[PDB]
């Protein structure tokens, strides 16, 4: 198959900006090069057709080049609306193949963790499983680690993160991050903790807790 | 006006079959094509295949041939996806969209609303609703967090709500995450004043419509040692 290279893969901008995505082929396509957008929970809608041609309503900011191998995308004055992911996709011969997409995030200011430790509730240990839950609040940008550390021994393979996505106020993120253990191995240790790294501190922030204390 | 209506979503047990459709309402059926496309969650577009109803002509790409037979009924042009044997790897969002014939200038000017394909293991489940209850170490400052631990159900989704609609700042409802039960899990929190807690009572509202399981919980706060 006509291979198509999308990229950047994710990328950050403010609403002004004017951003470029650009897919090549492995094969020669001519201009059988399709661009479309997609919100989240949505089906992909059509941008672009074959040569460039604006679908009727697709806004003035929105316009596309290529011939051949090498396409491009291009808005210019990113309106709030155009935060979404865009794929492109040749026509030009089958399997038909899309991009592996773009995701387009608001760029904001570093906005470091706020972080939250939960011990297991006493309802949940009375049925044999300790749920421990670690709690990284409105930060900016994404990347966060989360180490969970037993008695002081860094934990692996342990736990489940799962992160929002930006909200459409402040524009941070929101990580939930689970250590599940069985009630025994819960009890076998005293000390719980959560430690966070994120560009937005200058050193790692742990919250601790000990089992029994509350 | 044109339309491309999907059937509604389906859970299903790995190696039951499967037919998912797509109806196409306002232009005459053999003059276009209809297409299949997978989306895996969080992950982009596949073209699976596609048929001609105007000539019975079917292509596939050939990751597909075999595992899914595409078809059409002219008359009541509707376009159909099938599976004799699913895994859980056929897990995914299934797009109709609208094309051409061969050497056409527009494609998929037209898409269906999607049809979420679930294959697992598992069995309906409703879920254990755990506090996760405000302390001294959820106090950031006068920000304190506390939420609820949505546990072991399935399948999705499950909603949760706090004080039945009526507090909605500071909320975060996560993705679920699959676990190796699995069962997903989810969790709901909320930021709140500390000296409000006190005085304020906070209460998650869990719904999870396939097993009809409705639970409210209260999230009392802690004292520690
Ligand atoms: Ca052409
Ligand atoms: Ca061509």
């Amino acid at each position: 198959e006509t291979t198509v290279t999308q990229s950047p893969s994710f990328l950050s901008a403010s609403v002004g900006d004017r951003v470029t995505i650009t897919c090549i082929t492995t094969t020669d396509i001519d201009d059988d090069m399709n661009w479309f957008q997609q919100e989240p929970g949505k089906a992909p809608k059509l941008l672009i057709s074959e040569g460039n041609i604006l679908r009727p309503g697709v806004p003035s900011r929105f316009s596309s080049s290529g011939y051949g191998t090498d396409f491009t995308l291009t808005i210019s004055k990113l309106q709030p609306e155009d935060f979404a992911t865009y794929y492109c996709l040749q026509s030009d011969n089958l399997p038909f193949t899309f991009g592996q997409g773009t995701k387009l995030e608001i760029k904001r200011t570093v906005a470091a963790p706020s972080v939250f430790i939960f011990p297991p509730s006493d309802e949940q240990l009375k049925s044999g499983t300790a749920s421990v839950v670690c709690l990284l609040n409105n930060f900016y940008p994404r990347e966060a680690k989360v180490q969970w550390k037993v008695d002081n021994a860094l934990q692996s393979g342990n736990s489940q993160e799962s992160v929002t996505e930006q909200d459409s106020k402040d524009s941070t993120y929101s990580l939930s991050s689970t250590l599940t253990l069985s009630k025994a191995d819960y009890e076998k240790h005293k000390v719980y903790a959560c430690e966070v790294t994120h560009q937005g501190l200058s050193s790692p922030v742990t919250k601790s807790f000990n089992r029994g204390e509350c | 006006e044109v339309q491309l209506v999907q059937s509604g979503a389906e859970v299903k047990k790995p190696g039951e079959s499967l037919k998912i459709s797509c109806q196409s309402f306002g232009y005459i059926f053999i003059d276009h094509t209809i297409h299949w496309m997978r989306q895996m969650p969080g992950q982009g577009l596949e073209w699976m295949g596609a048929i001609s109803p105007r000539h019975d002509i079917t292509k596939y790409n050939e990751m597909f041939r075999g595992q899914v037979t595409i078809s059409a009924d002219k008359s009541s042009s509707t376009a159909y996806l099938q599976w004799s044997s699913l895994k859980a790897s056929d897990t995914a969002m299934y797009f109709c969209a609208r094309g051409g014939f061969y050497g056409s200038t527009i494609w998929f000017d037209f898409w269906g609303q999607g049809t979420m394909v679930t294959v697992s293991s598992a069995s309906t489940k409703g879920p254990s609703v755990f506090p996760l209850a405000p302390s001294s170490k959820s106090t950031s400052g006068g920000t304190a967090a506390l939420g609820c631990l949505v546990k072991d159900y399935f399948p999705e989704p499950v909603t949760v709500s706090w004080n039945s609609g009526a507090l909605t700042s500071g909320v975060h409802t996560f993705p679920a995450v699959l676990q190796s039960s699995g069962l997903y899990s989810l969790s709901s929190v909320v930021t709140v004043p500390s000296s409000s807690l006190g005085t304020q009572t906070y209460i998650c509202n869990v719904n999870h419509k396939p097993s009809n399981t409705k639970v409210d919980k209260r999230v009392e706060p802690k004292s520690c040692d």
